[PDB]
């Protein structure tokens, strides 16, 4: 299986840099050249540059003066660096491989790498349970959640019962807050019968302030 | 750079429908287009390669076309796992560009939302704020409006609203809203409501907790 695997994601401020790692297997980058492109609401996929199998480069007009690709062919990783950021850098980055040495058919994609350009400080998030009530419960089927509030950067993800429970759970685009600060609620709907006896535990995590927290949520009597 | 032009942004089609993708190249590319599948939070997937070329592991009932500057890409028989959105890519001119996408949405019968409320947790009312969060779950057309209400007050400006994409196994849209108060201004009120429009409501459905009870 060929596989490409990226760095997690982070904060970086105006004017300074920011360092992507994509670790590959399945092929060798002795023999195949890997693509960066990166995605943002607003400008679309836009191809970055590459680094070729013998370690030549090439980086996409608006990026030439500060963006630098190279390699370490013997573990496997290529490292993207951006030099001098602003706000319209905030993307999701992606390294790609191609189904031929010399081509640009995408075939293999990393799960991306969100970064985000931007003056402010990290901040971790709180989490909140959003219990199931009784007079709440519909036919059978209870609703529970988890608040994740008050984080910054982008993103966070939520697992509910460490990814055992995914049937019925919903987690919600993250709102900004005029505080500057992002919000999010995650929920899941559940048979009502079995509140009393299952277990339900969210877990949130914020990479870019190294924050992992569960929650419990439990009924109230 | 070429630039390609995706139609229309949004395309509404029924399940089992053929549905066609429009892809638009400022100047002849010959058949030097690529498409690509991108589910929600997902990576893009490779779906077709110069203009009409099969990809392995992709459906049969994913096919391209066109030559030029006017380019299709093809579902037959679209189904609930298609729900995503769809690029094209040219690579006859450098440097490779992409198009703008087109979501692809699946269209179903209408159901009206389930809805909840939720108070405050305890411990968030610890930290000096208080979060009332109303549920709207799995309704189907995407519009819906969630309006508060504190003592029968309509409230303003102190809400935040967030709508899921697509979801892919059901065609359902789900909604949340936060009515944010602080602490203090909480504990000053006593029914809490969420009262829910939706096509498939013939009349509002509220939603409502008394703090305290």
């Amino acid at each position: 299986q060929v596989q490409l695997k990226q760095s997690g994601p982070g904060l970086v401020q105006p004017s300074q840099s920011l360092s992507i790692t994509c670790t590959v297997s399945g092929f060798s980058l002795t023999n195949y050249g890997v693509h960066w492109v990166r995605q943002s609401p607003g400008k679309g996929l836009e191809w970055l540059g590459v680094i070729w199998s013998g370690g030549n480069t090439d980086y996409n007009t608006p990026f030439t003066s500060r963006l630098s690709i190279n390699k370490d062919n013997s573990k496997s990783q290529v490292f993207f660096k951006m030099n001098s950021l602003q706000s319209n850098d905030t993307a999701i980055y992606y390294c790609a491989r191609a189904l031929t040495y010399y081509d640009y058919e995408f075939a293999y994609w990393g799960q991306g790498t969100l970064v985000t350009v931007s003056a402010a400080s990290t901040k971790g998030p709180s989490v909140f349970p959003l219990a199931p009530s009784s007079k709440s419960t519909s036919g059978g089927t209870a609703a529970l959640g988890c608040l994740v509030k008050d984080y910054f950067p982008e993103p966070v993800t939520v697992s509910w019962n460490s990814g055992a429970l995914t049937s019925g759970v919903h987690t919600f685009p993250a709102v900004l807050q005029s505080s500057g600060l992002y919000s999010l609620s995650s929920v899941v709907t559940v048979p009502s019968s079995s509140l009393g006896t299952q277990t339900y535990i969210c877990n949130v995590n914020h990479k870019p302030s190294n924050t992992k927290v569960d929650k419990r949520v439990e009924p109230k009597s | 750079d070429i630039l390609l032009t995706q139609s229309p942004v949004i395309l509404s089609v029924s399940p089992g429908e053929r549905v066609s993708f429009s892809c638009r190249a400022s100047q002849s590319i010959g058949t030097n287009i690529h498409w690509y599948q991108q589910r929600t939070n997902g990576s893009p997937r490779l779906l077709i390669k110069y203009a009409s070329e099969s990809i392995s592991g992709i459906p049969s009932r994913f096919s391209g076309s066109g030559s030029g500057t006017d380019f299709t890409l093809s579902i037959n028989s679209v189904e609930s796992e298609d729900i995503a959105d769809y690029y094209c890519q040219q690579n006859n001119n450098w440097p490779t560009t992409f198009g703008a996408g087109t979501k692809l949405e699946l269209k179903r019968t209408v159901a009206a939302p389930s809805v909840f409320i939720f108070p405050p947790s305890d411990e968030q009312l610890k930290s000096g704020t208080a979060s009332v969060v109303c549920l709207l779950n799995n309704f189907y057309p995407r519009e819906a409006k969630v309006q508060w209400k504190v003592d029968n007050a309509l409230q303003s400006g102190n809400s935040q609203e967030s709508v899921t994409e697509q979801d892919s196994k059901d065609s359902t849209y789900s909604l949340s809203s936060t009515l944010t108060l602080s602490k203090a201004d909480y504990e000053k009120h006593k029914v809490y409501a969420c009262e829910v429009t939706h096509q498939g409501l013939s009349s509002p459905v509220t939603k409502s907790f008394n703090r305290g009870a």
